[PDB]
């Protein structure tokens, strides 16, 4: 609880490792960066290292660290991610795209050495071949969304559900419904937050000096919902 | 060759300068600057010694680097300037020094935030007043359309919201 909060009192390096297969195609993305939990700032850069990514980059933004979300001084009691950090937690995600295939995601977030490691396993099924995702028909941008977090009271974790709205190159919005559940790893009492929500902002960029499939991301996250 | 050896030694000097600036060793920073290190050196992500010195609150190192020719308006991969980091960290003296030396007060990162945006987001009243003194635009808008007053009002900041309301 308090130890996790004391851990996030500065700039922390972040390492993200993802490996997955969608419709048979195999890829593995490695990302490195820095996070500042005091203000909710995240600056990361991701590389594919296996050639050309079979899927559009934004589809993986929500899969590629909830512990770096800013919580005001009157919401410090509703911070589950920081309270369970020293050992980490486990994230289960089901991303159902609209009229397309689905993603299943199993991730573990741990604190190793001085860095924070997010290890992800992905499995994509039922994707079309002329669709926006596998056909590379999604543009390079990201909107802002609200993520609603509620308790579970049985598995010491939390539940979340939201909807990402992507932008097609033909002036269309594709809706990916995300269902999430978080469970602790270590056997220690952790804070169970009440119903609240997180506001997010993201900006996708490009590095002009990298000749691979790269993605530069700058992200801000904050907590709201509760009044005190 | 001598050219390759010179380049390798210069790169080692630049890396030592960056490490010293991040750590906060003013004596080593001055010694490396005198030996011929590059004050405008950058990482692979574009972070310069001024960025680290301003973010971590090393006022003396910031002032030493300014007098040697450090670019006060330099953006990393994420489009941040030393003023952005100084304002979001809350260092009043470094912000004042940067503003006096001629830091751009209306620069925008990859989301369109200005230093006043980050000052309102973090919740530092004195930085808001100082930025408004030098001519910050109150009605600036980011990519999502939010304004420095909106970020203050929705983040629980009260006095900053009142100041921004007065400034109109």
């Amino acid at each position: 609880m308090s130890k996790g909060e004391e851990l996030f009192t500065g700039v922390v390096p972040i390492l993200v490792e993802l490996d997955g297969d969608v419709n048979g195609h195999k890829f593995s993305v490695r990302g490195e960066g820095e996070g500042d939990a005091t203000n909710g700032k995240l600056t990361l850069k991701f590389i594919c290292t296996t050639g050309k990514l079979p899927v559009p980059w934004p589809t993986l933004v929500t899969t590629l660290v909830q512990c770096f979300s800013r919580y005001p001084d009157h919401m410090k009691r509703h911070d589950f991610f920081k309270s369970a950090m020293p050992e980490g937690y486990v994230q289960e995600r089901t991303i159902s795209f609209k009229d397309d295939g689905t993603y299943k995601t199993r991730a573990e977030v741990k604190f190793e050495g001085d860095t924070l490691v997010n290890r992800i396993e992905l499995k994509g099924i039922d994707f079309k071949e002329d669709g926006n995702i596998l056909g590379h028909k999604l543009e390079y941008n990201f909107n802002s969304h609200n993520v609603y977090i509620t308790a579970d009271k049985q598995k010491n974790g939390i539940k979340a559900n939201f909807k990402i709205r992507h932008n097609v190159e033909d002036g269309s919005v594709q809706l990916a419904d995300h269902y999430q559940q978080n469970t602790p790893i270590g056997d220690g009492p952790v804070l169970l937050p009440d119903n609240h929500y997180l506001s997010t902002q993201s900006a996708l960029s490009k590095d002009p000096n990298e000749k691979r499939d790269h993605m530069v991301l700058l992200e801000f996250v904050t907590a709201a919902g509760i009044t005190h | 060759m001598h050219a390759l050896i010179s380049n390798k030694r210069k790169e080692e000097l630049d890396k030592k300068l960056l490490e010293a600036a991040r750590a906060g060793y003013d004596d080593q920073v001055a010694a490396l600057l005198a030996k011929g290190a590059d004050v405008n050196a950058a990482d692979d992500v574009g972070v310069t010694p001024l960025h680290l010195a301003a973010q971590r609150g090393h006022l003396e190192i910031v002032e030493v680097l300014l007098k040697r020719g450090a670019d006060i308006n330099a953006a990393d991969l994420w489009g941040q300037t030393p003023l952005h980091l100084a304002a979001t960290a809350g260092h009043l003296e470094i912000v004042e020094l940067l503003l006096r030396w001629g830091a751009d007060v209306n620069a925008r990162d990859n989301i369109g935030h200005t230093p006043l945006h980050l000052a309102a987001w973090a919740g530092h009243l004195e930085i808001v007043e100082v930025l408004l003194k030098y001519g910050a635009d109150v009605n600036a808008q980011d990519k999502f359309g939010k304004t420095p007053f909106d970020l203050a009002i929705d983040n629980g900041n009260e006095d900053i919201a009142e100041v921004l309301q007065k400034a109109a």
